[PDB]
């Protein structure tokens, strides 16, 4: 139960905002911005390379990703170095992989840019999944208040 | 699952 009142929400995302330990699965072209299927179905293709890859002695990149105003960044774990960023403006959808608790993915990209980025986090994803929520909510409505940027 | 109600498609 944790505390999600406008006030602690611009706390949580503002600078570097929320940083969640976890391993890269893989980044696959889709043919849509969102879908429910869309999206299972790149988890599983991307878990079954991974698997395929994980037979022949090859790991997955540790990571870390941060959840902020600045959207989704996936930073290299060995090294801190920032790899992936994802606008908020760029994320069209969010979802948990049904299979596995501690995995999930979003679709990024403009119109015809599709691209599915599939994470295995380090503990439950529901905490990660929540805070893009919220993180998104919150943006529209500080946007809507003409706020964004006081609060950013 | 959730749609990004600031996600812009262009």
């Amino acid at each position: 139960g944790q505390d999600r009142s406008e006030a602690t929400l611009i706390k949580r995302f503002k600078g570097e905002g929320v940083r969640y330990k976890a391993k890269l699965i893989g980044i696959d072209e889709v043919s849509a911005a969102r879908g429910d299927k869309l999206c299972q179905d790149s988890m599983m293709k991307l878990k079954g390379v991974v698997a395929g890859a994980r037979s022949k002695g090859e790991h997955k990149q540790k990571i870390f990703l941060t959840i902020s105003f600045g959207g989704i960044k996936i930073f290299d774990e060995k090294t801190g170095a920032l790899q992936h960023h994802h606008a908020v403006h760029e994320i069209s959808y969010i979802a948990k992989d049904i299979t596995d608790h501690r995995a999930f993915g979003y679709v990024c990209g403009k119109e015809g840019n599709h691209r599915f980025v599939a994470i295995k986090t380090a503990q439950a994803a529901e905490p990660v999944i929540l805070d893009l929520r919220d993180l998104f909510q919150l943006i529209y409505e500080l946007k809507q208040r003409e706020e964004l940027e006081k609060k950013a | 699952n959730f749609d990004n109600p600031v996600y812009r498609k262009t």
